[PDB]
């Protein structure tokens, strides 16, 4: 009931900060790469896909991944293992029932055993302290949606096709805590359809005024004109469903007016 | 786990068996919940990664209090602080006498202390019932068994197949809405409050429908002008029977008028409506608290 | 799919 919604959103602003990653953890790592990364998420977005997970289930799992890659130094063979288990937990946080372990080995076709996940899954959790219960972009998202003049469901969809494309390439993405995503990801798809502007009602809840999300939304502008040429297409593919309006067909402005 | 000594089982939880333990270095005396743990085919349960994961966000006098987790190759152990009695037994005890209305009064007032801190947190316990509601021979009473709790960052969709219990299952989730709100687990409640009161189960239902028609035989079935939107819910059926809503004074006698009102207020139809744990901790029933200790 |  709306008695909480200020509470949890204070709430979640503070514990964004708590389960964030390290900003420069993939220089450190030796053997692995953004571009890897990128890779890795890609095929996550299809993975949720193909066994109809929700969007929430993926933002977890990356969240987990990017977490774990922060203090363990994984060579390039295991890291597809990394991910496998991320989504495994993800899925048993938040989906209702999640799919059998042998549906994770099967995904990644059998290059690791039921075992290897099933110890890989009990390894994230030790790294992790058990805490999985991350703010996402997609939580923030939603939560400001509750303050559209009226509610239209492109602005929605496209917000959420320009979340999910902040998780594929952690430079920049990893500078920016998932409120100031949510933040750029509205604004922009709220900008792209009606030509509007991050509302007033969510700058005096938020305390961000659209000026300090301006170097996000610069990045995201640019990730969002450069969409069709990236390397990595799943959510593009995705978002072209009927469900979701086919914003990602709409065309991006060639300037924000700011 | 070489410095617990295990004393005597004292119940089951979600996937878990629940043992007082022992501190063979400190004394302190604990409950030791071990998770049932396939590590060769499922992996470490859904049931305790909930539980694990918002008991370590969760620190409040009447949430129990997860004090460590021992994860070994085969083994998922959770360390608790002990609470001698669950509700559902104190009552099974106090049975014929009843519990002391002052008692009555200062568990819900507690409970929903507890319950308000999880809502204002993003949490939803969603399983509420006396069984999950332990208590201390100080007069505490603390929620308890987090394995069916839902984090609500996004809203959490219903269960097609609900594993959650029936008799204090809200009236939204059983017509078939499509997400859970905080208000289930204030109507929950409401229902134990209303058990605690009369010395019994307000709505025991044998199935589904039978539970829905438990509800509308004494809170009258609800119609769009009590309830508006109810008549197009995925499972309403126009060929529902038309009850009287019951005067509160037959349901809940003993009650004063201050607890009729909130009783009322936590069954309320609509959870748009039904009030939130934050506002019913400000209700005139609650002037007179006070915070007796239970015999058990 | 096996991944790099
Ligand atoms: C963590 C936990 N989950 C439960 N479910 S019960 C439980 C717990 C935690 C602390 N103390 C107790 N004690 C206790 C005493 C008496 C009865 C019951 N019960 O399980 O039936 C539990 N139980």
């Amino acid at each position: 009931v709306p008695d909480y919604h200020e509470d949890i959103h204070t709430y979640l602003r503070e514990m964004e900060v708590k389960c964030k990653p390290k900003v420069g953890y993939m220089k450190k790592q030796p053997d692995i790469t953004n571009s890897m990364r990128a890779i890795l998420v890609d095929w996550l977005v299809e993975v949720g896909e193909e066994y109809k997970l929700q969007n929430e289930t993926l933002h977890l799992a990356v969240n987990y991944i990017d977490r774990f890659l922060s203090s363990m130094s994984v060579l390039r063979g295991k890291l597809q293992l990394v991910g496998t288990a991320a989504m495994l937990l993800a899925s048993k946080f938040e989906e209702i029932y999640p799919p059998e372990v042998a549906e994770f080995v099967y995904i990644t076709d059998d290059t690791y055993t039921k075992k290897q996940v099933l110890r890989m899954e009990h390894l994230v959790l030790k790294v992790l302290t058990f805490d999985l219960a991350a703010p996402t972009v997609n939580q923030f998202l939603t939560q400001y949606f509750l303050h559209q003049q009226p509610a239209n469901c492109k602005v929605e969809s496209l917000a959420m096709f320009l979340g999910e494309l902040s998780l594929i390439d952690a430079d920049p993405y990893l500078k920016y805590l998932p409120s100031v995503i949510a933040g750029a990801a509205f604004h922009l798809a709220l900008y792209t359809v009606t030509g509007q502007s991050w509302p007033e009602s969510l700058i005096r809840k938020t305390g961000y005024t659209l000026e300090s999300l301006k170097p996000c939304l610069m990045d995201l502008h640019q990730t969002y004109l450069k969409a069709p040429q990236h390397a990595q297409q799943s959510i593009r593919e995705k978002y072209k469903n009927s469900k979701y309006h086919g914003v990602s067909l709409l065309n991006p402005p060639e300037t924000l007016n700011l | 786990m070489e410095n617990f000594q295990k004393v005597e089982k004292i119940g089951e939880g979600t996937y878990g068996v629940v043992y007082k333990a022992r501190n063979k270095l400190t004394g302190e005396v604990v409950a030791l919940k071990k998770i049932r743990l396939d590590t060769e085919t499922e992996g470490v349960p859904s049931t305790a990664i909930r539980e694990i994961s918002l008991l370590k966000e969760l620190n409040h006098p009447n949430i129990v209090k997860l004090l460590d987790v021992i994860h070994t190759e085969n083994k998922l152990y959770l360390v608790f602080e002990f609470l001698h009695q669950d509700l559902k037994k104190f009552m099974d005890a106090s049975a014929l006498t009843g519990i002391p209305l002052p008692l009555i009064k200062s568990y819900l007032f507690q409970l929903l202390q507890g319950l308000a801190f999880c809502h204002s947190h993003r949490v939803l316990h969603r399983d509420l019932k006396p069984q999950n509601l332990l208590i201390n021979t100080e007069g505490a009473i603390k929620l308890a068994d987090f394995g069916l709790a839902r984090a609500f960052g996004v809203p959490v969709r219903t269960y097609t197949h609900e594993v959650v219990t029936l008799w204090y299952r809200a009236p939204e989730i059983l017509l078939g809405c499509k997400y859970y709100s905080t208000a289930v687990d204030i109507w929950s409640l409401g229902c134990i409050f209303a058990e605690m009161v009369t010395r019994r189960a307000l709505f025991p239902g044998d199935s589904e429908i039978d539970q829905l028609f438990r509800i509308f035989r004494t809170l009258g079935t609800p119609d769009e002008v009590v309830w508006p939107g109810v008549t197009s819910m995925p499972d309403y059926k126009p060929s529902f029977p038309k009850w009287a809503r019951q005067d509160f004074s037959k349901v809940v006698p003993p009650l004063d008028e201050d607890g009729r009102s909130l009783l009322s207020q936590m069954l309320h139809y609509d959870p748009n409506k039904r009030i939130s744990a934050k506002a019913a901790l400000a209700h005139p029933f609650f002037q007179d608290v006070t915070k007796p200790v239970p015999h058990l | 799919r096996r991944x790099f």
